RNA sequence: AAGAACCUUACCUGGUCUUGACAUCCACAGAACUUUCCAGAGAUGGAUUGGUGCCUUCGGGAACUGUGAGACAGGUGCUGC
RNA sequence: CCGGCCGGGAACUCAAAGGAGACUGCCAGUGAUAAACUGGAGGAAGGUGGGGAUGACGUCAAGUCAUCAUGGCCCUUACGACCAGGGCUACACACGUGCUACAAUGGCGCAUACAAAGAGAAGCGACCUCGCGAGAGCAAGCGGACCUCAUAAAGUGCGUCGUAGUCCGGAUUGGAGUCUGCAACUCGACUCCAUGAAGUCGGAAUCGCUAGUAAUCGUGGAUCAGAAUGCCACGGUGAAUAC
């Protein structure tokens, strides 16, 4: 991928970690059902004011060696191509070609 | 009772590990119930191999997590320290439980 | 055999017959029969006129036939003359709930019109 | 004394214990008639007994797991076959000629990459 | 046609893994990234030392790196001043204590990685690729490998049409899984583009 | 295939009667691998036909089959310009398979209600040479008779 | 649509613009991009230029658009028909 | 493409930045960090409450931030003939 | 406290390791006394037992500079960067690949049996209460042969529908809602009520398949905040045919 794209992802991760607690609180007010209407309204507005990049749903898993946004594999953190290369070179523990 | 959970990526290595576990737990005097083989987790992955298109060209990889169980009923005072100082070979994760 | 102002079949069981009322399906039919205390497998031509009167009373609870038709029509026409996205879709006779129109959409667009 | 055998079919495993008695057949703590809905399954279970003519003089206590109705029925049949094998060895020739000793080694073929099922390829077209 | 990786198809059979640390789904991605970083740093900083193989283990919150190298004296240096810095940086990258162990590689002429690196260095130095390949094959078959195959592919000798040429001696039965095929690749960034070198060395059976 | 098939697959005789012929009939009638349904339908048809006629189920089934079984069919041969409809005598296994298949086709295409009723009626008509199955056998034999000139091959 | 527990969704800046414009009388059309915002009851009479990708389509808010997303009245595609 | 609401996103309309979002290296300034108010669609710009440390050749470096010229950085731009 | 429930047992099924077995080994015939072939015994398996991985020299200067690396060229107050909206979801049309159907071998209602394999820690989420349902509240248990996902469905027993564009079929649309997510208008999935279309087996033509395969029925996973009729696996039922 592009260096700018990787930089965007780093920024989003950093902001999500920074603002995680406040988002948790505000969503707790919103999805709480015994919270007053005024409380829920102000919580919606404050959650708006929080930056969008803070939303952990904004992130996109990328192959950590190439930044590729497609074909990701969470177990390994790499796309299919990089997983294949490392696995064949033996740089992945236990992994080996399956046949059954 | 002392519960030893051995997880490994290699059955030969984990068999070595559990063998020396039982040998240590028997030299210390305590009696052992095992080793018990718990089912291997065969985590399978499927990946396209061409960098572009070619959807029917795939590799299927597999990670076989082998797991063994060791039981130490009547845990001798020296047995506990021996097992906790034993320090297993790399490539094995050992979980100790009461 | 004339509920909400329409003829309903006499040869069919009550649940199936009551679905002929524009505005009553299987669920509302079962609810009507239960509230009027009539078996679900009884045939219309075999109900006492008191039972048909009670059925009339029950079906009168729900909006059906002409009232429902004009309610739907005024909802559609409000969409129309507002001219929102759904109003525009309704004007053009294209799918209204976000389907694809590159292909299919035959139910809205009508059968094939060759060039 | 109880004579034991194990039968297997598809993915079914059936433990079968035979002991001389009044001809009662119990499958998973349940009588055969209300455990197997298929007359074919009942025939499959009773096939070895009727073919060796020992149907009433044995009692069957059977527990089977895995598979479906027909797989379990075949597992039962194999279980009785092996239980009578280890009962007497004299009926071995009759049961082999019949074809009940053989464990039917046919499993569901694995799904393969590039096919809709085991062998059903996706529809092909020249263009 | 395309061919299966002679290492990967044999990993569980007659080869070892270049990494034998166990971790669960919480740790697998981070450990893989850290192993990648450590290997990349080691190769970059020891390009001269001819590092043939890098094995990584993670016993217990520690990282042990065995560097199979052909010039252990070069990679160690005086006493241990070089391996000490390497260990420090490796530990900093991995975020855990480190332990570097240097492994003697006798005969760089029977190791696929070292042969490939040698051939690539010659190609960068503009030696004739046919001469480099013949030298590699002759060296291996004199050191006694039961067989060797060398392939060089790319814009060889400044050509504009890329071609592939490969020499071979002895046996290299890639289909037999139990045969000891040590295989490895390398790239040579020449001024006319990249040239790929692949080396198979068959050393024996079981 | 260009080699040769091994022996035919073993077929377990059906439970109610123990006839592999009836087992084959059930298999041929089976759709989407629902042998339970096929057997229930066949058994209902058999008992119904036995009650309407008087014969035993098995012998009545045999009579219905025999009234539909062919003896010679026509296969295609290439010489040129036109094709030869060469008449070849049928082996008994293919005879029974074809009879069963034609009966089942006629039964499915009939216009009654339950398929057991359709099958019983079709087999009853075959019992006196009336069904679409016996019509198909009539067509096969008269086509073979027309092409009889090509029989020598 | 939006869960009723969360109530309606209005974007804060558009709410600010609307409240100030309504309390300070008829003004310029509310140039805005918040297509995802909800038309509240006190929106009537306001002319709002809702973005549509390149233009700010003017929308005169009336009673019967209450509860609808402003982006619905500013279409984002152009279409006149094939081979007219 | 193993999964486009924003993101992804590479495209379009506008609002903005140009040693730059991301790298090294030069100098200067400043611990960082946290919270809060305004305007703007947001970018971004105004502020600013608190903070002002970690080692120490205690004077300086280690980090983290801004500024200031660059050598460069960046390109999912073209060429798989 | 009829539930392996507890004491227990190590037999059994399973779990996982290590071994044995199948080799044309033996018999007969055929066969250039050879390879081998046609059978037979035995055996769970009989002839490379079933399946998978394994893709030779080379061909298409086949595909990818958009995974990555990369020679050369090109842009650099930019062809780089940041932001909010929009588009990739547009629709007179045409093609490919699928899903659901056109019904009685079925639909619906009630009761009920039988699986394998996989996943899981800002995750799977019991039990309980509420809601008609999507789901909501409190909330144990479990990184797990323990807990959850998660009652398999086809099947079987009874009733009903009785051949009708129909209790088939579910498109489309109206209203009301749940969840995820800053945010569901463009442009989500799902639920309730209502509406109920085209379709009655499809021209020329054309595809898959010889076994537990086709056909048919459900289940799981990856991707993933949400978002499968696709893809990858898993089992249940289960044939005809090959002169
Ligand atoms: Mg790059
Ligand atoms: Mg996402
Ligand atoms: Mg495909
Ligand atoms: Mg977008
Ligand atoms: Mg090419
Ligand atoms: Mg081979
Ligand atoms: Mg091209
Ligand atoms: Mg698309
Ligand atoms: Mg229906
Ligand atoms: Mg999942
Ligand atoms: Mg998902
Ligand atoms: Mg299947």
């Amino acid at each position: 991928a592009k260096q700018s794209m990787k930089a965007r992802e780093v920024k989003r991760v950093a902001l999500a970690d920074k603002y995680f607690a406040k988002r948790a609180e505000l969503k707790a007010i919103i999805s709480d059902v015994n919270a007053s209407d005024e409380d829920r309204w102000n919580a919606v507005l404050k959650l708006q004011t929080l930056p969008r990049d803070s939303s952990p749903s904004r992130q996109r898993n990328r192959c950590r060696q190439t930044g590729r946004p497609h074909g990701f594999l969470r177990k390994f953190g790499l796309s299919r191509i990089k997983v294949r290369e490392a696995a064949m070179r033996g740089e992945i523990p236990g992994l080996k070609k399956a046949s059954w | 009772r002392i519960r030893i959970r051995l997880k490994a990526f290699d059955h030969r290595l984990i068999d070595q590990a559990t063998a020396e576990i039982v040998e240590t737990a028997k030299r210390t005097g305590a009696q052992v119930r095992g080793p018990i083989p718990l089912p291997t987790r065969k985590e399978r992955f499927t990946v396209l191999i061409s960098p572009h298109v070619n959807k029917d060209a795939r590799d299927q990889y597999e990670i076989r997590t082998h797991l063994r169980l060791v039981d130490i009923v009547e845990p001798t005072e020296k047995t506990v320290d021996a097992l906790m100082r034993l320090d297993l070979a790399a490539g094995v994760d050992v979980q100790i439980s009461l | 055999a004339r509920i909400a102002g329409i003829n309903i079949p006499d040869h069919k069981h009550a649940v199936i017959a009551l679905t002929s009322i524009y505005g009553v399906g299987k669920t509302r039919s079962k609810a009507i029969l239960a509230a009027a205390g009539i078996a679900e497998d009884v045939k219309i031509s075999e109900l006492s006129e008191g039972q048909i009167d009670t059925l009339r009373d029950e079906v009168a609870k729900f909006v059906v036939e002409g009232d429902l038709r004009r309610e739907i029509s005024m909802s559609i026409k409000r969409l129309m003359d507002l001219g929102c996205y759904r109003g525009l879709r309704h004007r053009r006779g294209l799918p209204v709930r976000g389907q694809r129109t590159k292909t299919n959409a035959r139910t809205r667009k009508g059968p094939r019109k060759p060039i | 004394n109880q004579y034991y055998g194990t039968g297997r079919r598809k993915s079914s495993a059936a433990r079968v214990f035979i002991k001389p008695g009044n001809g009662k057949i119990v499958i998973n703590q349940r009588s055969l008639e209300q455990y197997f809905g298929r007359e074919t399954a009942r025939m499959v279970v009773r096939q070895p007994l009727e073919l060796v003519d020992m149907v009433e003089k044995l009692d069957l206590y059977i527990t089977v797991k895995g598979g479906g109705i027909s797989g379990q029925a075949g597992a039962i049949r194999h279980g009785i076959t092996r239980a009578l094998m280890e009962y007497d060895e004299s009926l071995r020739s009759e049961l082999r000629k019949a074809g009940f000793v053989t464990r039917d080694a046919r499993q569901v073929e694995r799904k393969k990459v590039g096919l809709r099922k085991a062998r059903r390829r996706p529809q092909f077209s020249k263009r | 046609g395309q061919k299966v990786h002679p290492n990967g198809i044999r990993l569980g059979i007659v080869k070892p893994w270049n990494s034998t640390w166990f971790a669960n789904t919480k740790e697998f991605a981070d450990n893989l990234d850290s192993d990648f970083k450590v290997r990349q740093y080691l190769t970059k900083e020891l390009a001269k030392a001819s590092v043939s193989r890098i094995v990584i283990e993670r016993p217990a919150k520690s990282i042990r790196v065995t560097i199979h190298t052909a010039r252990p004296g070069i990679v160690i240096g005086k006493k241990g001043e070089d391996v000490e810095k390497l260990r420090k940086v490796v530990a900093d990258i991995a975020g855990v204590p480190a332990q570097i162990n240097i492994a003697e590689v006798r005969k760089p002429e029977l190791d696929a990685k070292l042969v490939a690196d040698s051939i690539t260095s010659q190609l960068e130095r503009r030696v004739m690729f046919r001469r480099a390949m013949k030298r590699a094959v002759q060296n291996a078959m004199r050191l006694g490998a039961k067989g060797i195959k060398v392939e060089v592919s790319g814009r060889l000798g400044g050509a504009e049409i890329a071609r592939t040429e490969w020499y071979r001696e002895g046996r290299v039965p890639l289909h037999t899984l139990r045969a000891d095929i040590d295989y490895n690749t390398s790239e040579a960034h020449t001024t006319y583009g990249v040239i790929g070198v692949k080396v198979w060395i068959f050393k024996g059976e079981i | 295939p260009r080699r040769r098939v091994i022996g035919q697959r073993k077929i377990l005789p059906d439970p109610k009667f123990g006839s592999e012929l009836l087992a084959k009939f059930v298999n041929i009638l089976m759709v989407d691998g629902k042998k339970s349904t096929a057997e229930s339908i066949v058994y209902s048809a058999l008992e119904t036909l036995a009650q309407r006629s008087g014969k035993s189920e098995l012998e009545a089934f045999e009579v219905a089959l025999e009234n539909v079984r062919p003896t010679v069919e026509v296969k295609s041969r290439r010489v040129g310009g036109s094709t030869y409809q060469v008449p070849v005598e049928v082996r008994p296994v293919r005879r029974n398979a074809l009879a069963m298949r034609w009966i089942v086709e006629a039964a499915r295409k009939r216009g009654d209600k339950s398929m057991a009723l359709r099958l019983a009626n079709e087999l009853s008509d075959a019992a006196e040479n009336k069904g679409t199955a016996v019509k198909k056998r009539e067509d096969v034999h008269r086509m073979a008779e027309a092409n009889k000139a090509f029989a020598h091959y | 649509p939006r869960s009723l527990k969360k109530g309606p969704f209005i974007d804060l800046h558009l709410l600010k613009k609307v409240e100030k414009a309504v309390e300070s009388g008829d003004k310029k059309p509310l140039r805005t991009w918040s297509r995802r915002s909800t038309i509240f009851p006190n929106m009537i009479g306001l002319t709002i230029a809702v973005h549509n990708g390149r233009q700010h389509v003017p929308v005169f808010v009336t009673d019967e658009m209450v509860g609808h997303k402003l982006g619905e009245f500013a279409p984002t595609r152009t279409y006149r028909g094939h081979a007219a």
